[PDB]
RNA sequence: GCUGAAAGCAUCUAAGCACGAAACUUGCCCCGAGAUGAGUUCUCCCUGACCCUUUAAGGGUCCUGAAGGAACGUUGAAGAC
RNA sequence: GAUGUCGGCUCAUCACAUCCUGGGGCUGAAGUAGGUCCCAAGGGUAUGGCUGUUCGCCAUUUAAAGUGGUACGCGAGCUGG
RNA sequence: GUGAAGAGGGAAACAACCCAGACCGCCAGCUAAGGUCCCAAAGUCAUGGUUAAGUGGGAAACGAUGUGGGAAGGCCCAGACAGCGUCGAGUCGGCCUGCGCGGAAGAU
């Protein structure tokens, strides 16, 4: 027989809710990336999104070690000459705290259309409330 | 402030102090003896 | 080490709360609160490294010294004296606002924090008072900063005990 | 808040001490509040206003229902002004130019006159090259637009020919010369953006 | 700089606290939801039958044609089109 | 089996080893005005005489008339000394 | 020795370095160099240490109470060491060695 392949039509994706409070950024992000990709399922298929939907609460309370809170720098370029911009981790937390988790996870997901599709299943919130009661997310301790 | 690679006690009133990862010489007697490694 | 080892005598009329990692001493001259580094156990008060803390003796010695000051603070309390040197340099206290004339085109109008109190014995002296040794230190530094004592004549705001070193100009 | 008016034109005011003040005359008819936005419903605090009049046949049913909810006659457009904390308004309230009675300076926003496709000389104040001394077909042309292989491209934001004017412009900190509630007029010192007859937004000066 | 141990002292620093520049983040002006993460608010409009099969976000017929749009015309201190 | 060359003109863009403006330590810093070092790249940063000149000298300005990288930036953009 | 005239795996990419020599087919298995948190296959493996510099992941003379280990020493309850006779336990400064720190400015 040919090896099994997951089918995008029939894949079951569960909903989970994770609390980022006090969790180390990168060690949370690897577990998120793993589960968004579906690497935790026996039906894992490289060309199919078999992963789960994950709500992350309290993104503003994510932890980092060392002097990273002040010294970790996020760079981006605007596309305009001289348009190199930067923000420290602490500035990112103050202004756009959900982006810290989102940026970390995006860099750990595959690049290309499927990786972008996998990222859409991550729902990051700054505080302790989400609006997805209807999806009945299960608590997941990462 | 003298900014040098070699910072040293220049008299008995000079003290070596490390502040924020920088070796400095502070002197109670002589302001000319104030140094920062750099 | 030696600082940390020595416990602090807490007098009668002075009351010490300990709740989690918080000290909040009562008493006549005032009231004061702090939270210490998590390497310190405050057992008089007695201070010591907690286990799993390499800085614990360093942290205990500072804790000791701060609480010694806090228990001084709410008894005899702290006083700081400043002197104005220079023609036309006056000071005057008015509520919680010291008014310094210091040879500027504008009057300086420095406001004391919540519980520091000033008196001008003469116009050329300020006498600060409070329970917090850090805050009275900071207020005194801020007042000195308006016109720090200058090296040719010694003019400006000085600490009354300060010995301002003087020099003469370039020889012609 | 500010008000919406119309650029009537420019004139002057002679003072008794022999100063001629150039003025823009702005007709500021009653601005009628058509909607109040609040934090609960809209996520921000603002008034929407209309002014002037539109012919019934040019008022669409969606537009007409919006005006009818407010209980105001249709005006020529809708504009929003953000509210500060103490500012409160009610739907249907008319706001007149007397708003500016004690305002010393205003910012005036309009659509600048349209120059169409403009060259670099006009649009960006580029210098012309030689009219003579051998110049071949290159009198008002832009010159070089980049370097060489490094970087081997033109940078974004390069100043080049293109549409000029016909855009939103604010002129800040114009003196209010006269507020005439009777005639619905605001006189401001100096020029403001746009052609005679164009819409102007007038706000108390932010600076 | 303050307070302050490690290091009985000293020490702006290790814990803790305060100042500090046209640089930085804002504040000012303009663009801006293709922000595909395509958001929000207000208002308006459409309230008919039936047949068929590969029963399905299925296909067609008759009746109906709204709000609004476009087109055309007269045009504009809008504009190469 | 061709990667157009000095200088000018037009238009730039980056670095910072900073010319001006901003902050600061030391001074053989009285003041005024300097010297030197540290921080700082936001913006600003001559016109002429002579010469193909770049440069330089000179005249007269300026807060200042920065130093470099960009095929010693830029001839499918101009010039052609 | 390899490339030339040599594919495969590793060294991000990278003839000439490391592993290794492709007769063809397989949706079997074991290994090499190199690896095992996610991109990305495999240890968020075990035990004992070191480092706080993101050192690791560019680094020289030289500078420094950074911090771990070691071998001697001088002085010390006949009271040292510091600060003010007081004072009441260690203190002092060289050597060797592990890992770090400064020295460290460039152009889309
Ligand atoms: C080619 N390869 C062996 C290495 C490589 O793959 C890289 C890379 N980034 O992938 C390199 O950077 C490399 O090509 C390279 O450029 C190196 C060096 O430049 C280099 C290296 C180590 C050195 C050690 C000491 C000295 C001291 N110098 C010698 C004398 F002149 C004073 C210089 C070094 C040096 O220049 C690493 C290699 C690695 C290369
Ligand atoms: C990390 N990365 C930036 C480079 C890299 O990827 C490699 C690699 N092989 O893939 C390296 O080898 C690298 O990590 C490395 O180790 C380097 C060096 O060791 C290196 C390099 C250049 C040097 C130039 C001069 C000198 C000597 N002078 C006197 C001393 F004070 C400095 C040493 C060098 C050196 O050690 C290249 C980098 C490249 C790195
Ligand atoms: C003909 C070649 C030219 C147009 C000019 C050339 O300049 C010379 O070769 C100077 S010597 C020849 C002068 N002349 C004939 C007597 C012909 C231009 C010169 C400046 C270089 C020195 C050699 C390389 C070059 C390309 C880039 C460049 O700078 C050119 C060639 C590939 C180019 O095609
Ligand atoms: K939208
Ligand atoms: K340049
Ligand atoms: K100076
Ligand atoms: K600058
Ligand atoms: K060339
Ligand atoms: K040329
Ligand atoms: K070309
Ligand atoms: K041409
Ligand atoms: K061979
Ligand atoms: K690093
Ligand atoms: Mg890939
Ligand atoms: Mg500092
Ligand atoms: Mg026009
Ligand atoms: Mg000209
Ligand atoms: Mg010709
Ligand atoms: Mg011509
Ligand atoms: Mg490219
Ligand atoms: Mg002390
Ligand atoms: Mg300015
Ligand atoms: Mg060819
Ligand atoms: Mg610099
Ligand atoms: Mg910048
Ligand atoms: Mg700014
Ligand atoms: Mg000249
Ligand atoms: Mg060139
Ligand atoms: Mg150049
Ligand atoms: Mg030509
Ligand atoms: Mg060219
Ligand atoms: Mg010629
Ligand atoms: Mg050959
Ligand atoms: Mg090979
Ligand atoms: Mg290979
Ligand atoms: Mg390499
Ligand atoms: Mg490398
Ligand atoms: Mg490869
Ligand atoms: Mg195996
Ligand atoms: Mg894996
Ligand atoms: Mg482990
Ligand atoms: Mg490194
Ligand atoms: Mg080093
Ligand atoms: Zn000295």
């Amino acid at each position: 027989m040919k090896t099994f392949t997951a089918k995008p039509e029939t894949v079951k994706r569960d909903w989970y809710v994770v609390d980022a409070t006090g969790k180390t950024l990168g060690r949370l992000a690897t577990e998120l990336a793993r589960r968004l990709r579906g690497k935790h399922k026996a039906e894992y298929t490289p060309h199919v999104d078999t992963g789960d939907y994950i709500i992350v609460l309290n993104a503003d309370k994510v932890a980092v070690t060392g002097n990273k809170r002040t010294d970790k720098v996020y760079y981006h370029h605007t596309g305009h000459i001289g348009g190199i911009k930067q923000a420290t981790f602490e500035e990112m937390i103050a202004r756009r705290p959900e982006r810290v988790i989102e940026i970390a996870v995006k860099g750990m997901l595959p690049k290309g259309p499927l990786g972008r599709a996998m990222f859409r299943k991550l729902k990051v919130y700054a505080g302790n409330e989400h609006n997805h009661a209807a999806q009945q997310p299960q608590v997941l301790d990462i | 402030m003298k900014v040098r690679a070699s910072v040293k006690k220049l008299c008995r009133n000079c003290k070596i102090v490390k502040r924020d990862g920088v070796i400095r010489v502070i002197c109670s007697a002589e302001p000319k003896h104030k140094q920062r490694q750099g | 080490s030696r600082v940390a080892k020595a416990p602090v005598v807490v007098p009668a009329g002075v009351d010490v709360k300990i709740n989690g990692q918080v000290i909040t001493i009562k008493g006549k001259n005032g009231e004061l609160t702090r939270t210490l580094n998590d390497a310190v156990e405050v057992k008089t008060l007695t201070f010591g490294p907690r286990d799993g803390y390499a800085d614990g003796w360093a942290q205990a010695g500072t804790a000791r010294a701060l609480l010694n000051s806090m228990v001084i603070g709410v008894t005899e309390g702290f006083t700081k004296k400043l002197q104005l040197v220079g023609v036309g340099y006056r000071a005057a206290v008015k509520g919680n606002v010291i008014n310094l004339s210091l040879g500027f085109s504008h009057p300086v109008d420095h406001q004391l924090p919540a519980g520091i109190t000033a008196e001008c014995p003469t116009q050329t002296e300020i006498v600060l008072k409070g329970a917090d040794k850090q805050v009275i230190g900071q207020v005194a530094a801020d007042l000195r900063a308006y016109r720090r004592p200058e090296p040719y004549k010694g003019k400006g705001v000085r600490y009354a005990d300060e010995v301002v070193r003087t020099k003469e100009a370039k020889k012609k | 808040i500010g008000l919406v008016g119309k650029k009537v034109g420019m004139t002057r005011i002679f003072t008794e001490d022999g100063v001629s003040i150039p003025v823009t005359v702005i007709e500021v008819e009653a601005n009628r509040v058509t909607q109040v936005k609040d934090l609960a419903n809209d996520g921000y605090r603002a008034i929407q206003v209309t002014t002037g009049a539109k012919k019934a046949n040019r008022v669409t049913k969606p537009e007409a229902g919006h005006f009818a909810k407010a209980g105001v006659e249709a005006g020529r457009g809708l504009w929003e002004f953000r509210l500060a904390e103490g500012e409160e308004f009610t739907v249907g309230q008319s706001i007149s130019v007397e708003l500016f009675a004690d305002v010393k300076k205003v910012d005036v926003t309009g659509t600048s006159k349209g120059k169409g496709f403009a060259g670099t000389v006009k649009r960006w104040n580029f210098r012309t090259q030689d009219a003579t001394h051998g110049n071949s077909l290159s009198h008002r042309v832009p010159g070089s637009i980049g370097q060489n292989q490094t970087p081997g491209k033109v940078f974004k934001g390069k100043k080049m020919a293109g549409q000029m004017g016909n855009e939103r412009v604010t002129v800040q900190s114009l003196d209010v010369v006269r507020v005439d509630a009777e005639r619905n007029l605001l006189l401001v010192k100096g020029a403001v953006p746009g052609a005679t007859g164009s819409d102007l937004i007038v706000k108390p000066a932010v600076k």
